[PDB]
Parts: C-alpha cells; structure tokens; sequence
C-alpha cells in the first residue's frame, strides 16, 4: 500500500494506491482502500487487508449508532478513537493496520487522525502511511503550500500516489482520490497508473531516468 | 380447594393434578381451531387464522422445521416460536453430525422432553400452547399431537382449538376414505377443508383467513396463503 | 527512545518533552505533546511503547479528575505520585504489562513547595530535584550535577534547561525536533510557547 | 437448588430479632455450665446429662480444647456446638496461626467465632446457632480470661459467670465467692458447690465435667527438646481428679 | 418454592418507608445511649453500658468504643455482633487508602464508604439491615476536628454535638441547651457526663458502667493524639464533675 | 535480567550486648546509571526494624505491604507487633508468592519488648527464615559482606563499638561493589532509644 | 444469588414499588430549579428538626456531576449518592471515549436510564429519588433544566420543582414565570428561586441554600450572607402594599 | 405470594394482562399506513405547563428506513429501542443490507417475554414485562409499507391502521370507518390529526401532538413544529368546509 491525506486552504485531500500483495504475488489491481464511513467521514487502509476492510466496516456501523443514540453526526476525534480504542484491547494479538480518520464537522472543520495497530492515534495536517509513505512524502513535502488551489491540491496528492506507485514494488495499479469540503466528501476519479505515469511524464517533463 | 395448589408447577394438588399444567392447556382451547390428517403417501395441515380487527392481519399458524418437517400451532404464539425453534435445531443437528433427516418420533420424543422440564422446576411456567406435527421421513407419512403436559401422541388425524370436537369426531367418521388417499395431493387438502369447517360456527373461511401445509414423498414442507388457496373455498 | 526531562528549582517544577514521534524509517510528527495534566497544579510526561503510553496518561488523568470532582478537593503531588507507582506496580505482574516511563511535576498548594517525580514502567518511584528517563539521563544527570543550585529562579532552571537540550542535540544520534517546556508553580501550568529559538 | 438466599433472621416492628430471642431461648433450656477465674488459672465446668444409662458419658465430650492455651464449654443444642469447636479449631490455624507460627489470644479466637456466629445471624437461609459459650483461655501477653458468647456474636469478659438453667441462682452464688484473690485451687472448690446447687442426681467425677487453664503442662507435650516449647495450659480433669476434691467438699 | 418464607427486607411501604431500616432504629433506641462533642481543641467520646453485672471484667472490655485508625475512633450503639464486621472493612478500608495515597484516609471519606455499605443491604440482595448507628469522631489536615453520625439507612450527617441509642431526644435537646462554639476540651467533658447523667435509666450513673475517649491534639507535642479511658481515669474524673 | 540485580543496594544486620544494628546503603540504580542517592532500605514498625534489598519496586511495596499489616496487627492485638512475629508474618506473606515471587532480600532486626533479647533475622525471595546470633547480610554484595562481617564481628559489642564494626563492614563491602554505596545509613538499636547515623563514603 | 422481582404489576396496571418510590421523594426536602436567560439557578430546603448540626461537613444537597453539570435531588440521602456516584464515573468515561465533556441532556439520559432498570430488574428496590439536573453544555451558552424520577422517566424544564409541598412551590412559578421573557439577570433569576421556597419554608436563613450555575463551567454557591440579603428585601416587597 | 410467569384458571399470563392495563393509562397513538408512506402521530400530555413540550421524545428513528412510536410506561422502551436499533445496524454489518421491517419487529418481540425468576430453558434475567406498546413503521424491497404494533405478550400483528393508549377503543372504530387502500399520503397525516384532536383531553396544538412519516426516498423523518401547525391550520379549514 501507499496512502496519504492532507489538508490545506480548502479542506482535505485524500489519495490512495488500489494494489494488494501476498508476498510478491499481486493478488489484486483494483482495491477500493477508502471506506465511506458517511457523507462526511472517511477512512483509509493499509497493512492486513482483512483486519482494515473488516474493522473499518465495523467503524462504520459504531458510528451509525452514535448518530441514532446522540442524534448528531460523529465527530472525527471521536470516531478514530472508537477504532482506537477497539485496535489498543488487541494490542499483541498481531493485527495489522495503519489507518487515517478524515472528515469534517463544525465543531472540528476539517480534520485527519491517524490510527495504526500499535494503538497510537495522532491528530495532524500531513499523513502518509504503508509501505511506500517515503516515496510519497517526498514528493508532497516538497511542494506544500497551504494555500494551495482545490485543482492544484488534488494534482500533487494524485502526483504523490503516482511517484509511490512507481518506486515501491508494492504499490499501484490505480490511484483513488477524494475532497473533504464543509458539505462532505467528494469522488474525484479512478486513475489507472499504466496511462496516467505516460500522460504525466509527457505533460509535466518528469521521470526522465525511464526509456520512452 | 383449587386455591392453595395453583401458585407454581411444582405443587401437586391431593387429586394428584397439576393445575399450572392445566390452565396452559386451556389456552388451547382458547387458541383458534387447526386440523391434522394424512395418507401413506402425504400428511397434510389446515389452519383457521385469526385477526384482532378487520385492518389487522390473520397471524400464522403454520411453521416449517426443515424439507420434510414442520407444524401448525395452538395457543400462545411466543411459545410455538421457542418450540419450533428447537426443533429447527434438532433437525438441524441431526443433518449436520449424522447426516440424517431426523424423524418424526423421534422429534416429538425431543418436544416431550423440554416440556416435561418446565413442569417439575420451580419458577418454570408450562409452556401455553398445542401442536400438530407433519412429517416424512423414513417410515413414510406421520402426524403427531403435542399437549404442554409433555403426552405426545401419533395419529392419523386430529385436531386442536376453539371447537376442534366437531372436526375430531368428522375425521373420525371418515377415517376409511382419507387414509387411501395416495398419490393425489388435492384430495387430501380438500379432505382438511371439510374437517376445519365442522369446527365453524360464526364466520365463513376466506382467501386470506385459510392456511394449509403439505408434506409427502413426492412434495416437500411447503406454505399455501392468498389467492394459492382460492381453489378450496 | 523519547526525551522527558525535568527539574524542580526554588519555587517550581520544569518539564521538557521531545515533540518527535517516529514509527520505522518516518517522523510521522514534529508538535506531539507528551504530557497530561491531571490537577490544577499536577503535570505528568510520559515515554515508552507505541500505544502504552497514551492510554495509561489519559487514564491517570480520567482517576485523578473523578477524584477532584468527588471530594471538591486537589490531592498533594505526593498523593498523586503514589496512586500513579501503585497502578504501575499493579501492571508489572498482569498479562500484559503497561511499559511506561512518567514524570509528575506538582506543586503542593498546601505545603508551598515544588515536587519532582520519576517513576518508570516497574513503578520504581523516586522524588528527586532533577529527573530523566531512557538514555537521556545519560548525558543530562552529570551536567546538571555540576550547574544545579536548589535556590535557583525559575528563570535560571529555564537556562539550564536549554543548556540539557543542547547537549542532546549535540551528542544524541536522534533527531527529537526539539521539545514542548512547561512550568508549573503557585498559579498552575503554563507553557513556555517561544523555546524554539529563545 | 438453595433458592434461600434471603434472611430469616429480620426486624420485627418492635425492634426485636425474633430468631436470636429464641435461640438464647434454648440456651435457658439446656444443661448449666459456668466458669471461674482466679489469679493463677480458669476454671470451667458442666454437667454431664446422659441421654440413656446404656449410652458411655466419656465418649461425649462437652468441654473442648481449642487451642493448648485456650478451651470451650457451652449451654444449649449440643450438635451446635460440636460443629462450631471444628470451626473454631480451623479458623485458629487458618486466620491466625498460618500467619504468625503461634496460636491466637484468647480475645481474638472469641472475636472469630463470634463472628461465625454473626453470620448465622444475617446470611441466606439460616437460623442463628442455638448455643452459648464461654471460652477460657491464657495468652502471653493479657493473662488468663474468660469469655461468655451469645447467639446474636455478642461477647463478654468475665471474673465469673454461668449459663443455662440454675444461671439466675448460680450468678447469684457466685458473686457472693468471688473475690480478686483466689487461687486456681479455690476457684475450683467454688465451682463444685456451685453445680451442686444445678445437679439433682448423681454428682461426681462420672456426671460433671471439668478443665482448667492453669500453669504449663511439660509432661502433655509428647515431646522434649524445645526449651520455648513447655506444654499446653488446658487440661482436662480425670473422673478420679474430680472425685478427690469432692471427698473434702 | 423459598417465595413463600422471603420477608423481602427491601421494600417500601405504601407511606414510603423501608419497614426494615425503620424497624431497626426503633431497636437502636433500646441500645446503651453514646455522645459525641467536638470541641475547638478536640472531641470527646462517651458511652454507657446496659446495666450488666458486678461480675463483668471492665479492664479487659472495650464494647461501645473502638479505634478505626490513628486519627479516627468511633462510638457503637446497637448490637455489637453487627458492629464489629462493619468496624473490621472500616479498619480495612483505612489501611488500602494509605496504602494508595500515602496519607492517612480523611475522615468523611472513611464515613462516606460505611454508610454505602449500609445502603446497600437497604437496596438489594434481600438480607437484613446492620442495627447499628455509629458516631464517628476524627481529625484531617482539611476539616480539622469532625464529628459524624451513621444509622442503619445509610444516611449520615455532620455535628457538633450528637447522641445516638436510647434517650436521644431527651439528650439532643440537653446539649442543644449548653453547647457554645468556643468551647475548650474539658468543658465538653463535663457537658457529656451530665447529660448521660440526666437520660440514666438506672439509678446512678458510676465508672464501671461507662466508656470514655478523647481525640485530642496535643497541646505541646503539637500532633493528634487519641485516648480511651481506663475504669481508673472515669472513676477519677467522676468525682471531679460531682457525681462521686 | 536478572531482578536481583537492577537497582542494586545492601543491607547488613549484627547483634551486641543489649542491642542490634541494622545498616544499609543509599543508592538506587538502573544498571550503570545512578539515579538517586537518597533511596534509604531500612523501615521500622513500631520497635521492630526492617532491610529490604533487590527489586526496589518490590522493596516499596513490600514496605507499604508491612505497614498495612502492622498497622492491623496493633488494632486488633492492641500491642506493637515483635520481631519473633514479625519474622513469621514476613515468611507466610513471601511464600504466598511462591511460584511469582518479590524479588527482594528482607532482614528483620529489634529487640523484644518483653524479654529485652536482641534479635535478627535472613530471608530469601520465598520466606526461608535465616535466623542468626551473630549478623544477617543481603543485597548486590552479599558476598564482600559475608567475607567482612565473618572476619570483623566478635560477640557482646558495646553499642559504640558495634557501630564502628558494621559500618566497617558495609563500607569495604560497598566499594568491591559497582551497584552498591553513594552514600550510607546505620541504625543502633537499644531496649529504650534508637540512633540514626549517616556515613561519610566514596561516591563512585 | 437473590433475584426475587420486587417491582411487578399489580390488577389494575401499577407497578406499586415506583409509586411508593415517589411517596419517598414527596417526604424529602423540596429542591427547585429555575433557569434564566444565561443562567441555571438551584434552591433547596434545609430540616429545622434537629440544630446542631456542622454545615461544613454535612453533605450539602447540590452536587456537582461535572465541572459544568450540577445535580440537586429530593429523597432518600442515602440513595442519591448512589445515582451522584454512577453519573460522576460516566462523566469521566464519557469525556476519555470522545473527548468533550457530557450534555446535560445526555448525563439526565443516563442517571434515568439507572433508575429504570432497578424498576425492572430482580432483587433490587427503585431508587427513592427524583432528581434536578442542570448546567450548560460545552461551549453552549443556552441553559440547560432536567428532572428524573424513580420511573427512569425524564424530561426538560423552564423551571420545577420536587419533594414536599413542591404542589405549593409549583402552583408560584407556573403564574410567575414568564417564558416570554425569562428572568434577564442572574441576580434577577435568584430572586425568583427564593421568593417561591419563602412559599414553603419558614424565614430561612439557614433553611434556603442557593447554588449557581453559569457557562463555560462558572459554578458557585451562596453564603447565608447574600441569601439573607435577598430574603430582607423580598419580605420588605410586600409591606409597601 | 405466587409466581411472576404463572397462568390464570382463564389460561392467561397474570403479569402480561395487568401489563396490558398500563398501556391503557399512556397516551394515545396513531399509525397509519399507505402506498405512499406510513404516518405516525403521538400526543405529548404535558402534566404543567411549565414543561418543555418538544423534550417529550415518543417518536424515535429505529433507522433510516423504520420509525417507532411508543404508549404506556415510556422509560421502559429505551432498552426496546437500543435493542432495535443494534439489531438493525448488526444487519446490516452481517448483510449489507436492509433489515426487513417484519424481522426487525420480531426480535424486539423476541425480547418481551424474557421475564421471570430464574426459570428453565435460556437465561431469562427481567423481572416484569415491559408497561409499553410500541407501534413500528417502516419499508422494506419485499413488503413494501408496514405498520406493526408490538404488544409485551410477545405477539405483533400487521395494521393497516392501529391505535394505542388511553383513547385506542374509540379512535379505532373511527379508523374503520375511516381507512381505504386508495388513502394519499397528505389525506393520512390530516386523519392523524383529527382522530387525537378527538381523543385529546387538551385543545390539540403544535406543540402537545407530534407527527412523523416514513417514505422509499427521504425515509424517517419527524415533522418539525412549523410544519405539523401548517396541517393543524388546513384540517380546520376543511372540517369547517363540509
Ligand atoms: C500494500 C499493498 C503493502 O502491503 C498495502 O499495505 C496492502 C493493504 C490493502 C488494504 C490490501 N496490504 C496487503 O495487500 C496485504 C499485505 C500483508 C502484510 O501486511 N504483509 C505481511 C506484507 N496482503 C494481504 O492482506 C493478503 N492477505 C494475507 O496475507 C493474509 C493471508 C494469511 C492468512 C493465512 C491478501 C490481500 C492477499
């Protein structure tokens, strides 16, 4: 996996990788590694995809019924600590996932938390997580702004992912990619790697140390 | 007298009865009235529902247990809930371990068991309702009586509810004519029809007020409602 | 491991924490507050495991605050710094050990004096003018040997603090990004925000 | 199964615990017994009511050893009793004696079986026991005493006292001979005379028995060589012991 | 089935009322009758004993006071059997608090905790209530010198001065008639021995047929020190007040 | 890894004419870090004195532990405990731990209120009582105190010289010690009075 | 081990446990609450019975639940700690599970939700309590007036009151209290509290004790001192007449 | 005294039927059921006035999809509701689904006879039936509009149109009379309306009666008061009308 999340001038952007691996076998091109968590909560994957998909799904019903119990909408520090708190009570039973909390309510704006199967939850402006983070960090380090367009924004997440994709071996097949504004979440498309490395490195000069 | 002796399930009255156990049997009779009968080939299932109003529903009397058991209740709804339930189980356990269609004697020996139970301990209640067990399995076609005392008892044909003496005494008349009925489902269903209607009295069975069961050789456990049972008014 | 340091002067407790928080080959932060404050006038850091060490703080801090709400009351740093080893020493011999390292830095109201606490995962509690945990005591304990003087201001204790932490930035081969200083005195806690380039 | 898990032991509008009123009842019922204490020793002693003359009094045993230091008499339902002595023994060794390699005072092996007694008082579907003790016992460090314990697990300390029957007329006998200067000897010849008053049938060593808590026993040990280690302070007399004082009475 | 026999002890009456708690307090007004007076240099315990014999032992007997902790003591009224199995959790709970804290358990916590032991048996599990009252009397680095009251109900209060046990109505207003705020120790001891004097049932009020204690900071080691009066001492400050 | 020998510290007992000593180092470690020259190993209940060395965790609460059982003791026996009992009140409190012991070296020491006998006591993690006439060693450098003591000691000692004696031997067991010293305590105990004094030692 | 059912249904439909669980609550001190425009203010009545008491130690009636959320009650002493204790550990579980601490409206929820289920649980009594809760919730500045009762019932009010003669105190605030227009100031809204409590308890200096609740968790009781003040200016109100 | 679960010389469960009876003194409660959506309405009955009206919650979302409406002993129905509610969103976890609205009434139905003291057969920890009846709305792919009414006896039958509380008997003959399978949605909320005006002790108001719907598109919702006094306001006019 490679993820990443970051907010800036007009919310947050959220981009993923859809590859998943046994060993060096790639089981899977077409992952959806972004939970819906509800119009305005989302959650991302990496690590035992069992253990993310089941857990997160489980995130999603809990949530549910705060809604019907408290009749308000979770909050996302709230949200990432009943995940949390469910992953620090199997601390030592070998789960296995590194997991960001994204979403936006008035009492917070917009807000990521990052959530791992060591049981450490952590509220931040930049997160990447899984095996290609560094790749992708060093692309997104390297060209934030906070005052960042929402079209400009959504290139560099997508651009990160892509540079990620590239380098580790364990990374790919297509880039997913999110906006999380005051009125929620927004698709922003399914981007296929094997067209979008030739459609970048013509459009932009990049990636000069491949052939072609 | 019966005053002293009808607190709990655990006391004996110097008759020797068990007054809990017999006011749970006269739920029963409360119950709105259902018919049992079969042949050699099929046993069959018919049950009057009855509703609270005229926009209320007609709540079901009848249950399936698996592909060639089920029954038709009496009584107390929760009850006949928990009790074909178990049997669901018990069903479902012989398949799973022997890999065995568990029988109809057998099941009924089970029913007998669990509500003997509830009539020896204290805080226990008997359980308020009657049952009409359907079955085929290895030994061809079964039909059995449950009463919440625990006497489960085979027969060829019986009924239990409001007024079920009229429909018991006509089964018992024609008991040489719906015991031959093989191999023609219709006949028999239409012979449960003419038992129902002699334990009638106000009202006349309508298309969603009739309920019918059927189970045999060639034909599985199966529910008949609405406009399916038109054909035997 | 992460940098807790403290030191009690004349008339209050400082306590330094290192803002970093690295999992594998990424500083995943650079602002991470290590501590809780459990009274008005009662301040613990805390260093060690991944998850351990947020759930155990967070968990003092839920005690302590029952505490104050039941009684209408602020128990002494001694109170506090006993009911805190105890939970520890309790966790040693269980399944599965809390395996962390805490500071209280506490001011008692009642007795007008300034405490220093250092107690790690075993509870192994030890009032002390100045305190470390992990390899950071390594280098600061023999510096603060030689500069310290009980009767200092807080001011002074802030001097030399920043004199431990140029130290650890010199010789320790982590990068902390610094740390989050806090006092707490007489008027409760309060955060030393321009420490950064003071 | 024991669906009693209520009292029935419980208040009563006037403020009366019905239960314990009737159990110190059957202690009125039963057989005299009572205890004295001199300077250098405790004495306790009862009578010996047999229930056929074909039954053998010595195999029935109304006073008990507890403890070397410390022993037990009652008045009232003897199978009561008989299960509280296993019970006292246990919890002496249990609360006390697992704990700090010697035996309990006096006081605190009352206060255990008092408390026994307590619970019979408050617990799910039981009756409160039927019996009183008294309890003499000697520790290093208070001297000889002398306990009275009730149904309720109320307990006493005594110069001297009975229970039972003739107690009313006994406490009165008694109070009449005691004095702050007897001797372990005296206290003895005093509660002979007293169970005189109580006994209509035959009296000597075979219908009365007695025990007393006195000086250090070498010879009941069973064992020499440790020098901390002198003998139990109970001892049991003989039909024959009792018999001698009883031909100068 | 057991339905039959169950009393339910914990219950309320059509008024309102727990038959049992009720039940047990009108048994405590049968009981010896204790005071407590605080004083502003300390606080004074006093019981009498139901009237007993010449036989009993009055050195080795302690029944109506008892030490719970070095700085809290209390005074018992209604049975003995009841008291001393709260007494013993008292004692215990004490000890696990300064094993907690490090500081010696204050006193209305201690107090607090007993009383929810009593409300429990008022609540649930259908057992008897204790019949017992206690009068609590200890001292804290908080609230100073206190004094507390706890019945059978759970409920408990804080006094100045206060009786429990037999008379206390008789013995409430007695003290609501000479207690004053600046009152020194000694003082105090001689309001609680005229107002036992003056509820006695008996004919007179002697030494061997009282129990008497003191909590009081030490006027020159400058610390809390408590005292329980040996037979000697009552029978000495009997004749001081004028009652020989 | 080895509990025993984390923290470090010692503890030496020895008996006189009419008295005892208790002693015992200030030093409180992990491995090669000196932490705190404070942490003092000898407690008292009333008049009988206790030395815990090892794990100091288990030394605290084991402390606390002994006070809570102590302080109940006098409550219902209305007397100090004695160190004959005391002894026996360690041992069934350690061997209640049997298979997940304290890892702790305890040492009883005091004087019987009663007869006036001077008396101390050894144990081990499990509550073996080591009772001894002459003196009772435990901690990091029980061997260096075994030696010394075993060499030093003669019987009937004024209260005076026993304090030369056992700080004598403390001392030079502490400076063969790397966990052991930077600083140092010795009690001498008599029927009526106690005497608290501090040494003056290398603090390497 | 004792689960025998306490509270069942009786012929004509009661559950005759809960209703003498009320007649509990009527003997009880009466406790009244009435909320102003930014503020919450808490009345109680003190026993003249017995006086010599120690005000200092002896509990007083207004409990807080939170640093923001005040809890008064009428009934049984001895039960209301038992429901003040449950409501402080769920404050606490509350404010380390999402991070905020707890709305009035949701703590009331959870104090009733603990007197229904010994309604219907086995071998336990109701709880012979009805209780005011009052407060503001985080960052809110709109107050915030709850009661619970032994039925595990609950429900919002401008203002009310409980225990005896609360029929008395009642019939006083439902013709003098304006939902138009609250009462605007705080001191304004204090008035109100005692003028209703002079209905029922006799000239209290000692007898009334007021406590206040403001945003932002601003919580202070009242000395006899100020309460006297009030109580000297609300008897001179009628004279003038 | 006797036994909790134990069974009349009639062959009825004594607690169940004095159950019965505390639902008679709750206040009233209408559901009524269309191919356009099912409406539910409730009367408050502030006991002063003094009381908060719009903090009387006898309609709760059960979820998206099903709405409940309560009558009788109203505390007893939070554990009816938390129970319903996990069932649901439980479904859902297992199924990704929608729970059936005739599922989801027969699990809280499951619950209601879990009363007793002990008794043989599967942990039954409760020692009464509950004092409430619920009536339970909803829409499901295979049914299409439901309207329940659970009783504590453990039964539920399917209404077209039900009544429950104090005044059921007589706005259930009105109901009869009244129902047809060709009713709009807007003819049901204005029938809601006027059967509790009729039943009401009160003069019928916005704020002492409550509406609430459940349609395919927008779900669950529960009318606010501006809106329901919108529909007080047009009944009046038409009833004046003819
Ligand atoms: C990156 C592809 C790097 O591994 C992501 O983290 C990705 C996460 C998404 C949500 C799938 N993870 C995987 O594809 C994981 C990696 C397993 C792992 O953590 N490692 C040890 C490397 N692969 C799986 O989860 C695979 N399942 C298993 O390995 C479990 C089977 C073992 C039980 C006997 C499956 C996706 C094939």
């Amino acid at each position: 996996t490679t993820t990443l999340a970051f907010r800036f001038q007009g919310g947050i952007i959220v981009a993923v990788d859809s590859r998943a691996t046994a060993g060096n076998w790639v089981a899977s091109q077409t992952v959806k590694k972004v939970i819906e968590i509800n119009p305005f909560l989302l959650g991302t994957m990496a690590g035992g995809a069992a253990d993310c998909q089941f857990w997160e799904t489980w995130l999603g019903s809990q949530c549910r019924l705060h809604e019907l119990r408290e009749k308000e909408r979770i909050s996302v520090a709230a949200a990432s600590k009943i995940l949390s708190n469910l992953v620090y009570q199997y601390k030592g039973a070998g789960l296995s996932m590194g997991t960001m909390i994204c979403g936006y309510t008035r009492k917070e704006g917009p807000t990521i938390y990052y959530v791992d199967s060591d049981g450490t939850r952590l509220k931040g402006d930049i997160f990447c997580v899984g095996s290609g983070q560094t790749f992708a960090y060093g692309v997104l380090d390297s060209n934030y702004k906070w005052d960042l367009s929402v079209e400009d924004a959504l290139y560099l997440g997508k651009r990160s992912i892509l540079a990620a994709a590239h380098r580790d071996a364990y990374s790919g097949g297509s880039v997913n990619l999110y906006h999380v504004t005051e009125d929620g979440w927004i698709y922003h498309g399914n981007h296929d790697v094997g067209e979008l490395f030739w459609k970048v490195k013509e459009e932009e000069g990049s990636f000069n140390n491949v052939i072609g | 007298f019966r005053n002293n002796y009808d607190g709990d399930t655990v006391t004996f009255s110097p008759t020797g009865r068990l007054f809990q156990v017999e006011y749970a049997l006269e739920a029963i009779k409360q119950g709105s009235v259902t018919v049992g009968l079969r042949s050699n080939t099929h046993a069959v299932l018919v049950a009057l529902k009855r509703n609270a109003d005229e926009l209320s529903s007609y709540q079901k009397k009848i249950i399936k247990c698996d592909e060639h058991m089920g029954l038709s209740l009496a009584g107390l709804a929760p009850d006949a809930r928990v009790l074909s339930n178990y049997l669901r189980q018990q069903c479902n356990y012989s398949s799973l371990v022997f890999n065995r269609k568990l029988a109809v004697e057998r099941a009924g020996h089970l029913l007998c068991d669990k509500a003997q139970k509830n009539t020896q301990s204290y805080g226990g209640r008997p359980y308020g309702v009657g049952l009409l067990i359907i079955g085929y399995d290895k030994s061809g076609a079964h039909l059995l009586e449950f009463q919440p005392s625990g006497n489960v008892t085979e027969l060829y044909g019986t009924a239990i509810g409001a007024r079920s003496q009229g429909a018991k005494t006509y089964l018992e008349r024609t008991l040489d004519t719906f015991i031959k009925i093989d191999g023609n489902p219709d006949e028999l269903i239409k012979a449960g029809v003419e038992a129902i209607s002699q334990s009638l009295r106000d009202e006349s069975l309508t298309v969603d007020n009739l309920s019918i069961a059927i189970v045999g050789k060639d034909t599985p456990f199966t529910i008949y409602d609405g406009e399916a049972v038109a054909k035997y008014i | 491991m992460d940098i807790i340091l403290g030191i009690r002067v004349q008339d209050s407790v400082i306590l330094a924490s290192s803002k970093a928080v690295t999992r594998g080959i990424s500083v995943l932060k650079d602002s991470d507050d290590k501590t809780r404050q459990l009274s008005p006038h009662t301040l613990m850091s805390f260093a060690g495991e991944a998850g351990d060490t947020v759930q155990f703080a967070e968990y003092i801090q839920a005690n302590i605050q029952l505490y104050s709400i039941r009684e209408d009351y602020e128990l002494s740093p001694q109170a506090v710094s006993s009911f805190v080893r105890q939970e520890l020493a309790k966790s040693i011999r269980s399944r599965r050990p809390y395996q962390v390292n805490v500071l209280i830095g506490g001011y008692d109201k009642k007795k007008n004096k300034p405490e220093l606490y250092q107690i790690d995962y075993l509870g192994t509690k030890v009032e002390l003018p100045y305190g470390a945990h992990g390899y950071s005591g390594f280098y600061t304990f023999s510096l603060l040997d030689h500069h310290y003087r009980p009767d200092m201001t807080t001011e002074e204790g802030l001097d030399l603090l920043k004199l431990c932490v140029q130290e650890l930035e010199k010789r320790m081969p982590m990068d902390f990004k610094g740390v989050i200083v806090k006092i707490v005195d007489k008027d409760g806690i309060r955060q030393v925000d321009d420490f950064q380039a003071q | 199964t024991d669906r009693y898990s209520f009292s029935l032991t419980t208040f009563s509008p006037s403020g009366k615990l019905g239960q314990i009123d009737y159990a110190l009842t059957a202690v009125k019922q039963g057989v005299t017994s009572l205890g004295i204490k001199a300077t250098n020793g405790v004495v306790i002693a009862t009578e010996k009511k047999s229930s056929s003359p074909l039954a053998m009094s010595e195999t029935l045993s109304k006073v008990s050893l507890l403890t070397p230091d410390i022993g037990a008499v009652y008045s009232g339902m003897g199978p009561d009793y008989r299960v509280l002595v296993d019970k006292s023994r246990k919890v002496a060794h249990t609360s006390y004696k697992r704990i700090y390699g010697e035996y309990p005072p006096t006081k605190l092996l009352v206060s255990e079986v008092a408390k026994i007694m307590q619970e019979a008082t408050q617990s799910g579907g039981v009756r409160p026991f039927g019996v009183s003790l008294l309890i003499a016992g000697h520790d290093e460090f208070n001297g000889f005493s002398l306990y009275q314990v009730d149904p309720s697990g109320s307990y006493f300390p005594w110069k001297a006292t009975a229970i039972g029957k003739g107690s009313v007329a006994a406490k009165t006998f008694l109070e009449k001979r005691w004095n702050d200067e007897l001797e372990l000897e005296d206290a003895i010849h005093i509660a002979l005379l007293t169970l005189k008053e109580s006994v209509e049938g035959e009296f000597n060593g075979d219908t009365i028995e007695l025990a007393i808590i006195g000086d250090e026993n070498p010879d009941l040990l069973g064992y020499t060589g440790i020098p901390t280690d002198k003998g139990p302070r109970f001892r049991k007399l003989t039909s024959q012991e009792i018999n001698d004082r009883l031909e100068a009475l | 089935g057991s339905r039959r026999y169950d009393s339910r002890t914990t219950i309320f009456s059509p008024e309102g009322r727990l038959y049992q708690v009720e039940y047990a307090l009108e048994s405590i007004s049968h009981a010896g009758t204790a005071i407590g007076i605080m004083a502003s240099d300390g606080i004074v315990l006093a019981a009498e004993r139901k009237v007993t014999s010449t036989l009993l032992e009055q050195d080795t007997s302690t029944e109506k006071l008892y030490k719970l902790n070095d700085k809290i003591a209390v005074a018992v009224a209604g049975l003995t059997a009841d008291a001393e199995i709260l007494i013993n959790t008292a004692r215990i709970h004490a000890q696990n608090y300064l094993k907690t804290y490090n500081e010696d358990i204050p006193v209305e916590i201690l107090v607090r905790r007993l009383s929810d032991i009593k409300q429990g048996y008022t609540q649930h599990g259908g057992l008897r209530p204790f019949g017992v009252s206690f009068i609590y009397a200890g001292y804290d680095d908080r609230y100073g010198y206190q004094l507390y009251t706890s019945n059978p109900s759970g409920n408990y209060t804080g006094w100045k001065a206060i009786s429990v046990g037999a008379n206390t109505s008789a013995a409430q207003t007695l003290l609501q008639m000479d207690y004053k705020d600046d009152m020194k120790v000694d003082d105090a001891i001689e309001l609680a021995l005229k107002t036992l004097s003056k509820t006695t049932d008996s004919s007179a009020l002697t030494y061997d047929r009282l129990e008497f204690a003191t909590i009081r900071k030490g006027a020159n080691d400058g610390e809390v020190y408590q005292k329980i009066f040996k037979p000697q001492e009552i029978k000495d400050i009997l004749v001081k007040t004028g009652i020989t | 890894s080895d509990p025993s020998s984390i923290n470090g510290g010692i503890v030496v007992a020895m008996t006189g004419k009419d008295c005892v000593a208790i002693a015992c180092d200030l030093r409180l470690g992990s491995q090669s870090l000196g932490v705190s020259n404070k942490f003092e190993k000898i407690f008292h209940y009333g008049h009988v004195f206790l030395g815990i060395t090892g794990l100091a965790t288990d030394v605290t609460t084991l402390n606390e532990m002994f006070r809570y059982k102590t302080n109940l003791y006098k409550l219902k026996e209305e007397r100090a405990i004695e160190p004959e009992t005391f002894t026996q009140l360690v041992s069934s409190s350690l061997y209640e731990r049997r298979f997940g012991p304290y890892f702790v070296g305890p040492v009883v020491a005091g004087i019987n209120s009663k007869s006036g006998k001077p008396f101390i006591a050894g144990f081990d993690l499990i509550g073996c009582i080591d009772e001894a006439k002459d003196f009772i060693v435990s901690g990091t450098a029980s061997d260096q105190l075994f030696g010394m003591c075993e060499s030093l000691y003669e019987p009937n000692l004024e209260p005076e010289d026993l304090f030369e004696t056992i700080s004598q031997a403390l001392l030079n067991a502490a400076d063969r010690d790397a966990l052991s010293g930077w600083g140092a305590v010795v009690y001498i105990i008599k029927k009526d009075e106690v005497v608290k004094r501090y040494l003056k030692m290398r603090q390497d | 081990g004792y689960d025998r059912a306490l509270s069942i249904f009786s012929p004509d439909g009661h559950i005759f446990q809960v209703e003498y669980a009320l007649e509990a609550v009527k003997r009880g001190t009466c406790a009244v609450g009435v909320k102003g425009k930014n503020c919450v203010v808490l009345g109680c009545e003190r026993r003249s019975t017995l006086k010599l008491q120690d005000t200092r130690i002896t509990p007083s009636k207004v409990s807080k639940i939170d640093s923001h959320v005040v809890l008064s009650f009428s009934g049984l002493n001895a039960d209301s700690r038992i429901l003040i204790e449950k409501a402080r550990v769920e404050a606490q579980s509350h404010r380390l599970t999402l991070e905020d601490p707890v709305t009035v409206e949701y703590l009331t929820r959870y104090v009733a939700g603990v007197q229904q289920r010994y309604t219907q649980s086995g071998g336990v009594r109701p709880f012979g309590v009805s209780t005011l809760i009052a407060g503001f919730d985080p960052r809110d500045d709109e107050p915030k007036l709850y009661q619970t009762e032994p039925s595990g019932i609950y429900s919002s009010w401008s203002a009310q009151t409980i225990g005896r003669n609360s029929k008395t105190v009642r019939e006083f605030l439902e013709k003098n209290y304006d939902r138009k227009e609250p009462p605007a100031t705080v001191e304004e809204c204090v008035k109100l509290t005692v003028r209703s409590l002079l209905e029922v308890v006799q000239t209290g200096a000692k007898n009334i004790e007021i406590t206040v609740v403001k945003p932002d968790s601003d919580i202070v009781a009242l000395s006899s001192e100020e309460i006297n003040q009030y109580v000297t200016q609300i008897e001179q109100e009628k004279q003038e007449q | 005294d006797r036994g909790v679960s134990t069974f009349s010389p009639e062959g009825r469960l004594f607690q169940v039927e004095y159950s019965l009876e505390a639902i008679k003194l709750g206040s009233t409660a209408i559901g009524i059921a269309t191919k356009e959506g099912v409406v539910l309405g409730v009367e408050k009955r502030a006991t002063s006035p003094l009381l908060e009206s719009d903090s009387i919650e006898k309609i709760v979302e059960i979820d998206r999809h099903i709405g409940c409406a309560m009558s009788g002993l109203t505390a007893d129905a939070r554990s009816m509701i938390e129970h319903a509610r996990t069932a649901a969103v439980t479904h859902n976890l297992y199924y990704d689904e929608d729970i059936n609205v005739e599922s989801l009434t027969q699990s809280v139905c499951d619950l209601a006879l879990r009363f007793g003291e002990g008794a043989s057969g599967e942990e039954r920890l409760m020692s009464r039936p509950f004092g409430v009846a619920l009536l339970i709305a909803g829409h499901d792919a295979d049914d299409g509009y439901q309207l329940f009414h659970a009783e504590p006896s453990g039964t539920f039958y399917r209404y077209n149109a039900k009544a429950i509380g104090s005044g059921s008997e007589g706005a259930q003959a009105e109901l009869l009379n009244e129902w047809h399978s060709s009713l709009t949605l807007k003819e049901a909320e204005l029938l809601v309306l006027k059967i509790l005006k009729q039943v009401m002790e009160e003069k019928l108001d916005e704020n002492n009666a409550q509406l609430s719907c459940i349609t395919k598109q927008d779900g669950f919702k529960i009318y606010d008061n501006e809106k329901t006094a919108e529909l007080i306001k047009e009944l009046k006019e038409k009833e004046a009308a003819e």
